């Protein structure tokens, strides 16, 4: 139908969009995890400088 | 058995068994008469469509929503409502089913009772127990503490919670919801030439709102570039054509949200009713509830509201405390899925309000232990 | 009709997929932000202990 054939055009555009916030919400994955380990380093070190 | 965990809210009543994972049935809460005259003979005319059946012949109907703030003011129609929620959207005869229903905070008692009664007089359930609709929201989010903002359809209220006591002389219970940002939309298109005026044209202004509406990150900002560009305009097919174009209405109209000046009402928007709920609160459970603030209700799915609230609050409160709002992409649905997740329980399954019990004390065990 | 037949059924797996992908990213992201935080309130206490 021709309806909906726009709307299942419009969904898969939603899924492409939710995509593109699938790989954003990746980078903050990713540079989280960074700030995971490096707050596990700073947290060791000063531990150490506490002792 | 299974319990039916039914939501009646309003605007969108939202049913289904317990322990799933989305509501069974969703359809709009309201009852059409016809209105005009009728000269088909045997066209198998009825005299009320109820549900989605009048969302579809709305052309001809006098749509009239029985619930108009949390409050139920036309009983007759909820009980139609209730009946078909029942018999032909889940198809499962209430003589075999405990109910769960849910009502909004600071509600009058006569409501409830009413509830009760029909429940167990008419439809003749096994036993049926009445929830506050944040308490679940706050369920759905794996949580034990936070403070909730439930901006649903009809009434938007503000239950903080901690450690799993709820601290009653803090909850917020504020009338702008959906329905007042729908007229005050259908107000504001005036400006432009659109006039929708009938009860099935508040509909269509219903989904212009839904589908282009969203809310501005700093609201000066946007009504200046609005006014000079001409990147927002946005347009919109009417179910018959003649597309239209929306302007600086798209972010005005979830703006009365924390103006609520805009549509005459005297008090302070959903982002500092949220901080004076807090306020209330005891002076060591700030900081919990300030990192724990939850959003729920159809309402708050905006696009762009977790970012602006989170900029008001962050303005109004302490800068050392950290503040951050959750809001779940299943933010619909929260309150169900939390009444499913209640009711799936076996800590609650001696809490409801059995048959006897009400035989016993009458409509007012409610009120009772029995909360 | 098959053509939109086939298009209705592809669109609707796409959305489906991307907003399986989003929401366990979201998840994720959850879980990388409780990391932070976590750790921030460890740095909070490291401060405190060494002055
Ligand atoms: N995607 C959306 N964007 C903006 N507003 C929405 C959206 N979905 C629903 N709404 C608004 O929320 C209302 C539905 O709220 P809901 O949570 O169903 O109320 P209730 O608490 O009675 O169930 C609708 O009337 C509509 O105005
Ligand atoms: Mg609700």
């Amino acid at each position: 139908l021709k309806d909906a054939q726009e709307k299942l055009e419009l969904a898969e555009k939603k899924a492409t969009d939710a995509e593109a916030d699938v790989a954003s919400l990746n980078r903050r994955i990713q540079l989280v995890e960074e700030e995971l380990d490096r707050a596990q380093e700073r947290l060791a070190t000063a531990l150490q400088k506490l002792e | 058995t299974t319990a039916l965990v039914c939501d009646n809210g309003s605007g969108l009543v939202k049913a289904g068994f317990a322990g799933d994972d989305a509501p069974r049935a969703v359809f709009p809460s309201i009852v059409g008469r016809p209105r005009h005259q009728g000269v088909m003979v045997g066209m198998g005319q009825k005299d009320s469509y109820v549900g989605d059946e009048a969302q579809s012949k709305r052309g001809i109907l006098t749509l009239k929503y029985p619930i108009e703030h949390g409050i139920i003011t036309n009983w007759d129609d909820m009980e139609k409502i209730w009946h078909h929620t029942f018999y032909n959207e889940l198809r499962v005869a209430p003589e075999e089913h405990p109910t769960l229903l849910t009502e909004a905070p600071l509600n009058p008692k006569a409501n409830r009772e009413k509830m009760t009664q029909i429940m167990f007089e008419t439809f003749n359930v096994p036993a049926m127990y009445v929830a506050i609709q944040a308490v679940l929201s706050l369920y759905a989010s794996g949580r034990t503490t936070g403070i909730v903002l439930d901006s649903g359809d009809g009434v938007t209220h503000n239950v903080p919670i901690y450690e799993g006591y709820a601290l009653p002389h803090a909850i917020m219970r504020l009338d702008l919801a959906g329905r007042d940002l729908t007229d005050y939309l259908m107000k504001i298109l005036t400006e432009r030439g659109y006039s929708f005026v009938t009860t099935a044209e508040r509909e269509i202004v219903r989904d212009i709102k839904e589908k282009l509406c969203y809310v501005a990150l700093d609201f000066e900002n946007e009504m200046a570039t609005a006014a000079s560009s001409s990147s927002l305009e946005k347009s919109y097919e009417l179910p018959d054509g003649q597309v239209i174009t929306i302007g600086n209405e798209r972010f005005r109209c979830p703006e009365t949200l924390f103006q609520p000046s805009f549509i005459g009402m005297e008090s302070a928007g959903i982002h500092e009713t949220t901080y004076n709920s807090i306020m209330k609160c005891d002076i060591d459970i700030r900081k919990d509830l300030y990192a724990n603030n939850v959003l729920s209700g159809g309402t708050t799915m905006y696009p762009g509201i977790a970012d602006r609230m989170q900029k008001e609050i962050t303005a109004l409160a302490p800068s050392t405390m950290k503040i951050k709002i959750i809001a779940p992409p299943e933010r619909k649905y929260s309150v169900w899925i939390g009444g499913s997740i209640l009711a799936s329980l076996s800590t609650f399954q001696q809490m409801w309000i059995s048959k006897q019990e009400y035989d016993e004390a009458g409509p007012s065990i409610v009120h009772r232990k029995c909360f």
